[PDB]
């Protein structure tokens, strides 16, 4: 049994932002998912649940009158909507699943078992910028490194792949940077045999998502 | 809401050693305790529920004790995959709440870092502004000096740095250090150097090239 959640997104001071959380496994009722948030480097808070007698929402005291849940059991997907957003619900928004044990008197005191992949919520009134990709070329023993560095992008969120998911061991992509210009700069680079220079292609799949950009690179000597 | 103090913040011990982690609640909470690992990057996992049942799939060396208030999450003996951060959770009220957390770090044996530098591609130099990069992989500990000299001239507040998470296997850090100078700056010297300095070097080694 799976949960998996919209995309980053990115919303100016002062609007709303709807995150959903789709059940796609064995049988799972949408009013049994919970959300849970994670401010950047800071470990989490709860947000609120349904109480399962009467399915109503329960939310915590400092998202109350913000906070929205619902649930669609034919959908099978559950929603979070978090208004009048300020700087501080900058986050990780994860929902999981609060599956019924321990239950007395129409409460349950259980845990959280399947947890979403998380959403990234950056709130911000800077505009989505997408990124410059450029190559780290190749020039002891017989190892050799190269990479590609993804350069001058807004927001956050920025995934990188090596030969379309083929390589997969000795990659470092390292957190990415705030530069001066208020802007993101990250690198990745994996180490490789000398040998393979020229007889091994090798390329990297830049994708920031908010700003619907993919890009291929091709590194090489 | 339940106050929930964990203790302590974060830790580090040697693989093989015995870790303990502490949460203490507000008022009883029976059983109704749960413990979470979340490696960095991945959402947390449920690792032992209602205080002391081990959920299966985690290994032998995790453990839960406690009732009422104070509780304790023992591993018998740590391993590289175990880097994570652990949070304890109470499900007796309605409100949810967590613990601080506990980031767990692993200590081992030094490891000398292997270090490339990277000069800026022909095509971010056709834009403006030009980036260089020296790469510091696979060292432990994390404690290292790179400086930058341009024609021998040490660099200062013109470059910044990157540093992964502790290595799931081998407990390894790496660290990428890019300088970044203005096209014109960069097309007016010849040389460029980095020099690191770790305990795993018997004396700095610096990597370096000319432009052409």
């Amino acid at each position: 049994v799976q949960l998996v959640q919209s995309g980053a997104e990115v919303k100016k001071p002062g609007s709303s932002v709807k995150v959903s959380c789709k059940a796609s496994g064995g049988t799972f009722s949408s009013y049994a998912i919970s959300w849970v948030r994670q401010a950047p480097g800071q470990g989490l808070e709860w947000m609120g649940g349904f109480v399962p007698i009467s399915l109503t929402a329960r939310y915590a005291q400092k998202f109350q009158g913000r906070v929205t849940m619902t649930a669609d059991e034919s959908t099978s997907t559950a929603y979070m909507e978090l208004s009048s957003l300020r700087s501080e619900d900058t986050a990780v928004y994860y929902c999981a699943g609060a599956l019924p044990r321990f239950c007395s008197g129409g409460r349950c005191s259980g845990w959280f078992d399947p947890w979403g992949q998380g959403t990234l919520v950056t709130v911000s009134s800077a505009s989505t910028k997408g990124p410059s990709v450029f190559p780290l070329a190749p020039s002891s023993g017989g190892t050799a490194a190269l990479g590609c560095l993804v350069k001058d992008y807004f927001p956050e969120p920025v995934t990188v792949s090596w030969n379309s998911g083929a390589l997969t061991s000795g990659v470092h992509t390292f957190p990415a940077v705030l530069q001066s210009s208020g802007l993101y700069s990250l690198s990745s680079v994996v180490t490789v045999p000398s040998s393979s220079l020229g007889t091994q292609t090798y390329i990297c799949n830049v994708n920031h998502k908010p700003s619907n950009t993919k890009v291929d690179k091709r590194v090489e000597p | 809401d339940i106050q929930m103090t964990q203790s302590p913040s974060s830790l580090s011990a040697s693989v093989g050693d015995r870790v303990t982690i502490t949460c203490r609640a507000g008022q009883n909470i029976n059983n109704y305790l749960n413990w979470y690992q979340q490696k960095p990057g991945k959402a947390p996992k449920v690792l032992i529920y209602a205080a002391s049942n081990l959920q299966s799939g985690v290994p032998s060396r995790f453990s839960g004790s406690g009732s009422g208030t104070d509780f304790t999450l023992t591993i018998s003996s740590l391993q590289p995959e175990d880097f994570a951060t652990y949070y304890c959770q109470q499900s007796h009220s309605t409100v949810r709440t967590f613990g601080q957390g506990t980031k767990v770090e692993i200590k081992r044996t030094v490891a000398a870092p292997s270090v490339f530098i990277f000069p800026p591609s022909d095509e971010q130099l056709k834009s403006g502004t030009a980036s260089v990069v020296c790469l510091l992989n696979n060292f432990y500990p994390r404690e290292a000096k790179v400086q930058w000299k341009v024609d021998n001239a040490l660099q200062s507040g013109n470059s910044q740095e990157s540093v992964t998470e502790q290595d799931s296997k081998d407990s390894t850090y790496s660290l990428s250090s890019t300088l970044t100078l203005s096209k014109a700056d960069y097309e007016k010297h010849k040389v460029y150097a980095c020099e690191v300095t770790h305990q795993g070097l018997s004396s700095p080694v610096t990597k370096s090239f000319n432009r052409g």
